[PDB]
């Protein structure tokens, strides 16, 4: 029950519902979610410019 | 729990006819016929009356 | 720039074998007794009964750019012009030569045995009929 | 050849009509319009008046019941194909609880999916009290305008739905 | 209020819950003017079986026009030819169909739909209560591993 | 809970354009326009009364995704042929149409 | 009540009232302790 | 006359058939949808609850004024208070009316005719509760028994039917066309016989049938539309007609004001 | 239970409180939208991603090892409309053609020449649908009476990424062997075949969503004529029945080798109600058109089949638990209504009328307690095959 299998963080679980206009491998996902879960991503001279608009 | 103002099918109103259906019951003893006459065509609008249960009347009986 | 195929055949039958819209006709020729001819058509764009005269014609010639050729070429002097692809040649002993051409989900059969030079193998092929 | 006797406490039993053959003039259902229109006269009476039992299971064993009171006593090439009597089926649309007792022509849908209507049921919104505006219980929900059924069952009458959709 | 999510279904096993929301002008509607609130899957009546679904439509559908209340009660002398007689005397189709034009461009539909008013109710089950998400949250206390349940985060 | 304002669906939001066109690489002369806050209504409008002008090469139109109103039209016409013009006109026709209806409504009406 | 759990759990719950059929029903129930059983017999007419 | 042409039919108070021909179908629905959705109307928006010992909650009633239909003629001359350049509202951008109903005589009920209209109108027919009955109160909100009181203020404003239903003030539209399939842009079902089993349509007897005889027209387009425009009351049909194509308009305004800009 | 029950997908940031998956990838999890809920998990390294998308990515995943066979075909709305949209007599003209082609991400940005020009420039949807079938894809099928020529337009034949003739199904694009998925990937790759879903879909879809479909009471009654023609073969075999039960009180009937003379008993009633729904069944099949809504959902391998329709239409069937015949749990009978040592039909449970009918009471019942017998082990071999799956696993 602990071991085996056990509960985890960064995790998420909702109601479905298909969508004709979302590629095969795609997932719409709920805005309140993406608010909610992160990745760790290191800063990089490459995406810095992304980042310091993401962050303000 | 009274009546919707405006039938949720097409968006007729319906607020009005309430007092003139009970009416054209108790003493003309209609249906199919008052609503038509009530203007009331297709059963889009017309299902939300007849279908209306006015609940608010017991409630009504309740002290606050 | 030359015809490819000319001749008039008749209506052997008009079969409309579960389809409202579609009816599929097959004929004869009138010059050989060895051209025979099968192919479905839209029977609600142009009717069709049973013993017809229609004359068949054929070759690849005269984007897709939309109407406005009016005051253009216009081999389409005729009453019916589809547009499709051929694959297979076979042959049915001796030298009798048989192509099946399907335009684009409308299928068609020629046979015979004398284009032995002039049904080529390739993609190309305009029909067209008249009167 | 033997005879059971019950009292018992804890013995389900459903009710039937009686039909005796008191006709010597022929060979019929004991209960008259009479009786109906006549509807200090309960149900006790309805029972005190011997025109109606009440058949437990194992009494049932050894007795014959008729299903339709009429009939059991050409057609249209549209309608459903129908194929000593000393008992009758009050009505067979009684046999139902509740859940089932709510759903329209039951027997024109495939038999396990009206068990589940007969779950879901026990979830849907509604009214399910009117002093409710003065309840303070944990969870409730009201469907802001509720509506009756266009289509119902007679037994319906009898389980106050159109008051409470 | 409803959302693209919630649960719902009528009285015949036909549950489902909602996948969008359009409006007026998007729906498809009938020449009369009259148009649906509700539009669920032909998919869910073969295998379902469920055919008193379609039946309660008709009934009701009968109803709404002739005003007079609707039994629908088990075993008695009504039968589908029957109803689609009566619905013959009203002025619509004998089977309940409609000519419906596509909401968008306002053509018609090559094909024809079961249009019919039918009886649902909302079972509870809305999104809102079982939207869950965590990441680094409340620690059990035994186990120091997450906690159960979205109540307690 | 989640879903945006109603009032999003016409309002643009800081800086941010109606119309959006780009060039199209594929085929000479053509053009994929990005329509912001809009839908079938003025859509499918414009796409008909191209086929009208027997100028127009190519017409058509889809929207991105159901749930944000907006919608692509892709438009291809004969050489040396702004588009844009054929949609000024078609859409002054319209307005002409209109023109002309308002006023075929209004004397229509007046004999009541 | 004591040490003495060897009872049998279920008897007595939260009377329904999601809906008014709901509770109608939950009071309506039957239960019965434990392939055969939970077959829907003829009796059960 | 010439090319488009109008030709109205049976039209009251509250309705408006009509024919409109030449002119395509694509046109028309385009225009359909416009006044089902985006038609300026005007309704209740915020709503500052005084009192309310109603057995109804707060924001049950709060929708129920939303949709009740107010007046709507100089409609057009009007900013949304977010526009206005007061900070929240005001007369120059939104219309207050007021409600008081105490229970006193010991069932005593609430129809919309109880409303003032405190604020400033700008000097033009609008903001007013349209009252098309005969007595004059039209839409009964609510009874109340003994002492229960309630004590409101509504605030009105603009808006679409795009923007909340509780707008539009079409509330259901005709539309029908070739009522004798010719074009057959449709396949009727049927087990025997299409033409018996399918009702004829009351559009029917304005069009004559198909003839056998005659070979299929094709080149033949969807020209001619019978339609019939229901309204509730608060703008006449004939504007209800008119705003549509003149917001169409101000649309088709700025697809080309817009367009400029983009040169 | 499954190595597809775990895929990772591209992240679409959408309004609304829920998770918005392709239709396409529903039965492999083998989920539906009546309440189901979905758990997703999250990423957190830099390796990690590469090995969700190296190794768990949906394209990968096009093809089940189990049965060297794909997971994931073409379901419900964009299968059964595929079938219409296909069919000779579907025709679509320019203004539609186009707003299709624009619909294609895909789309090379050329334009096919007309299938027709004569009077109306017209396509067909043969045609348009091959535009999302990459160049280079080659199919050859065969069915059974199948010859180049199809009559009634069978078999599928498709060069070059171009639909000859034939009409495409289940068979086509299913799950299946040969299968036009397990083609593209294998003959063009992971990415375009999972690409190649997209396109199929947004094309089909609206040529429905302008085409129309639905479904109707209407769609399950068979002719006037043919109620009779049904009748007359249950209440031949009802004497069929009523023969072979007189020849059975008789002991005029052998025990059929290996089995007990009542067991024997049973093997014929059986054997003779079930060919009788059977053809029952058949008579109104082949007495329903080809344009027949349920039945057209049966042609495009979308949902139910003959037993079905069946069941609907004409006899439901006879109804049986645990192999044999309604018991005897009321002694010698079975129910009360019934007069003792009734082997009749309507008493071992055979519902001679179909759902469109309203069954009797006996029926209604009976009917029950087969489907009874289902629930059962739904509720049980549920998890005992996941019981039995556990062991495996471990
Ligand atoms: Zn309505
Ligand atoms: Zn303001």
């Amino acid at each position: 029950g602990n071991l085996m299998g056990k509960r985890v963080d960064f995790s998420a679980r909702t109601v479905i519902s298909g969508d004709p206009n979302l590629e095969l491998d795609q997932v719409g996902v709920p805005i309140s979610i993406a608010k909610t879960l992160s990745y760790p991503e290191t800063v990089t001279q490459y995406n810095i410019h992304r980042l310091t608009e993401y962050v303000r | 729990m009274i009546i919707p103002v405006r039938c949720f099918s097409c968006g007729k109103v319906v607020g009005d006819k309430w007092d003139a259906y009970l009416r054209l019951l108790e003493e003309g003893k209609q249906e199919g016929d008052a609503l038509d006459e009530l203007k009331l065509k297709r059963y889009c609008c017309r299902r939300m009356v007849l279908t209306h249960v006015d609940l608010i009347e017991k409630f009504l009986r309740y002290n606050p | 720039s030359s015809a490819l195929f000319d001749d008039i055949f008749t209506v052997q039958t008009v079969d409309n074998g579960r389809y409202n819209k579609v009816s599929r006709i097959i004929g004869i020729s009138t010059t050989n007794s060895a051209i025979k001819l099968t192919l479905d058509i839209n029977n609600e764009m142009f009717p069709v009964s049973q013993d017809d005269s229609l004359t068949v014609t054929l070759a690849n010639s005269l984007s897709w750019r939309p109407p406005k050729p009016t005051d253009k070429s216009l081999a389409d002097d005729y009453d019916y012009v589809m547009f499709g692809t051929v694959y297979k040649f076979e042959e049915g002993d001796e030298d009798k030569i048989k192509v099946y051409v399907s335009f684009g989900g409308l299928l068609m059969c020629l046979e015979g045995g004398y284009k032995s030079l002039a049904s080529l193998k390739q993609d190309n092929l305009y029909i067209l009929i008249r009167r | 050849r033997e005879f059971k006797i019950f009292t018992d406490v804890g013995r389900v039993y459903r009710p039937l009509f009686i039909v005796e053959d008191d006709e010597s003039k022929d060979n019929e259902l004991r209960i008259t319009k009479e009786h109906i229109r006549k509807i200090v006269y309960g149900w006790s009476s309805l029972v005190t008046s011997g025109v109606i039992e009440y058949v437990d299971g194992e009494e049932e064993e050894t007795i014959m019941i008729a299903m339709t009171p009429e009939d059991l006593q050409l057609n249209d090439t549209a309608k459903r194909i129908k194929p000593t009597f000393t008992h009758c089926e009050i009505h067979p649309s009684m046999i139902l609880g509740v859940a089932a007792s709510i759903i329209p022509f039951p027997d024109h849908n495939q038999s396990p999916r009206n068990t589940y209507q007969s779950a879901m049921g026990k979830q849907a919104m509604g009214v399910f009290l009117t002093n409710y505006n003065v309840r303070m219980d944990t969870m409730a929900n009201i469907l802001y305008y509720p509506q009756k059924p266009l289509a119902k069952t007679q037994a319906m009458e009898y389980l106050k739905f159109r008051e409470l959709p | 209020v409803p959302q693209i999510g919630d649960k719902f279904a009528s009285r015949h096993g036909q549950k489902g819950t909602i996948g969008v929301t359009y409006r007026h002008e998007d729906m498809p509607f009938s020449a009369e003017g009259i148009v649906p609130d509700l539009i669920i899957n032909p998919h869910a009546i073969p295998s379902r079986m469920t055919v008193a679904h379609l039946i309660e439509c008709l009934l009701s559908k009968v109803g709404s026009i002739r005003g007079y209340e609707g039994d629908a009660t088990p075993f008695t002398d009504l039968t589908v030819d029957a109803v689609s007689n009566l619905l013959r005397d009203n002025g619509y189709q004998s089977r309940g169909f409609e000519v419906m034009y596509n909401g968008h461009t306002g053509k018609k539909l090559m094909a024809q739909v079961f249009f019919g008013p039918t009886y649902y109710q909302r079972l509870r089950h809305m999104v809102d209560d079982k939207i869950h998400a965590r990441a680094r949250g409340p620690v059990q206390v035994l186990t120091r591993q997450p906690v159960e349940g979205r109540s307690r985060d | 809970m989640n879903a945006p304002d109603r009032f999003e669906l016409f309002i643009l939001p800081d800086d941010v354009p109606k119309l959006k066109i780009t060039p199209d690489s594929r085929v000479p002369n053509c053009i994929i326009i990005k329509f912001e806050r809009e839908d079938h209504t003025l859509a499918n409008l414009l796409r008909e009364e191209l086929a009208l002008y027997p100028d127009v090469t190519f017409v058509a139109y889809k929207v991105e995704h159901p749930l944000f109103a907006n919608f692509v039209m892709r438009l291809q016409t004969e050489e040396g042929t702004r588009p844009k013009q054929a949609l000024e006109r078609a859409c002054a026709s319209i307005i002409n149409k209109l023109k002309t209806l308002d006023h075929k409504f209004n004397e229509e009406w007046n004999i009541k | 009540q004591k040490k003495a759990m060897s009872s049998r759990a279920g008897v007595s719950q939260v009377l329904n009232r999601y809906t008014y059929s709901s509770t109608l029903s939950h009071l309506r129930r039957t239960n019965t302790p434990i392939a055969k059983p939970r077959q829907l017999h003829n009796t059960h007419w | 006359s010439k090319e488009p042409k109008v030709n109205i039919i049976n039209a009251q108070d509250d309705e408006v058939e009509l024919m409109l021909s030449d002119v395509n179908l694509s046109l028309a629905n385009s225009l359909r949808r416009t006044m089902l959705a985006e038609v300026p109307t005007l309704a209740i928006d915020l709503v500052e609850i005084k009192m309310n010992t109603s057995v109804l909650a707060d924001e049950f009633i709060s929708h129920r004024l939303g949709l009740i239909p107010l007046v709507s003629e100089d409609v057009e001359e009007m900013k949304y208070s977010r526009d206005c350049t007061c900070e929240d509202y005001c007369d120059e951008c939104s219309v207050v009316l007021e409600l008081s109903a105490r229970h006193e005589g010991e069932t005593t009920d609430v129809y919309s005719s109880s409303l003032i209209k405190v604020s400033g109108p700008g000097n033009l027919n609008v903001g007013e509760p349209v009252r098309r009955d005969d007595y004059d109160q039209g839409i009964l909100l609510c009874k109340l028994r003994n002492h229960q009181e309630l004590n409101i203020r509504c605030i009105a404003k603009k808006g679409i039917a795009k923007e909340h239903a509780k707008w539009s003030p079409c509330s259901a539209i005709a539309f029908e066309y070739d009522p004798h399939n010719k074009l057959k842009h449709t396949d009727f079902w049927f087990e025997v016989d299409a033409k018996k089993e399918w009702p004829d349509s009351k559009y029917a007897t304005w069009e004559e049938p198909p003839k056998p005889g005659e070979v299929f027209d094709y080149k033949a387009k969807p020209n001619r539309f019978y339609m019939t425009v229901e309204t509730t009351g608060s703008l006449k049909a004939n504007q209800v007609f008119s705003r549509g194509i003149k917001t169409l308009q101000e649309k088709l305004a700025n697809v080309l004001f817009e367009l400029e800009n983009s040169r | 239970l499954h190595k597809m029950s775990m895929m990772a997908h591209r992240v679409k940031v959408m309004p609304y409180s829920t998770f918005r998956l392709n239709l396409s990838v529903t039965s492999p999890y083998n989920a539906d939208f009546d309440g189901d809920e979905m758990n997703l998990h999250v990423p957190q390294s830099e390796e990690t991603r590469a090995e969700l998308s190296q190794l768990c990515a949906v394209p990968l995943q096009i093809v089940s090892p189990q049965s060297n066979k794909p997971v994931m075909g073409i379901v419900q709305d964009t299968l059964c409309g595929v079938r219409k949209m296909t069919l000779r007599d579907t025709f679509i003209e320019y203004e539609q053609v186009m707003n299709m082609l624009f619909w294609v991400p895909s789309w090379d940005g050329v334009v096919p020449q007309p299938a027709i020009l004569k009077p109306k420039p017209l396509w067909t949807g043969k045609q348009l649908l091959s535009i999302a079938i990459p160049s280079g894809i080659h199919l050859q099928r065969t069915d059974g009476g199948n010859s180049l020529l199809s009559p009634k337009d069978n078999g599928m034949l498709i060069v070059d990424g171009k639909v000859m003739f034939g009409v495409v199904d289940k068979k086509t694009v299913g799950s299946g062997g040969g299968g036009l998925i397990h083609t593209v990937m294998r003959e063009k790759g992971p990415k375009i075949c999972a690409e190649l879903f997209g396109n199929i879909q947004k094309v089909v879809n609206y040529w429905l969503l302008h085409n129309g479909f639905s479904i109707g009471i209407g769609d399950a009654i068979a002719d006037a004529s043919t109620m009779k023609e049904i009748t007359h073969a249950i209440s031949s075999a009802k004497e069929q029945v009523q023969e072979i039960i007189y020849k059975a009180q008789h002991n005029e009937l052998e025990l059929k080798p290996g089995m007990t003379l009542r067991e024997s008993f049973e093997g014929e009633v059986s054997r003779t109600l079930n060919d009788a729904r059977d053809s029952a069944g058949r008579s109104a099949e082949m007495n329903l058109k080809d344009l027949n809504n349920v039945k057209q959902m049966v042609s495009a391998g979308s949902k139910g089949s003959f037993i079905n329709i069946a069941q609907m239409s004409a006899c439901v069937g006879q109804q049986m638990v645990e192999g044999k015949r309604i018991a005897f749990g009321f002694a010698d009978r079975s129910l009360p209504h019934f007069t003792k040592d009734d082997f009749s039909p309507e008493s071992k449970g055979f519902v001679e009328n179909s759902y469109l009918r309203g069954l009797t009471p006996q029926e209604f019942f009976f009917h029950a307690m087969a489907g009874r017998e289902g629930l059962i082990d739904t509720a049980v071999k549920t998890a005992e095959t996941g019981y039995i799956q556990r062991r495996l696993v471990k």
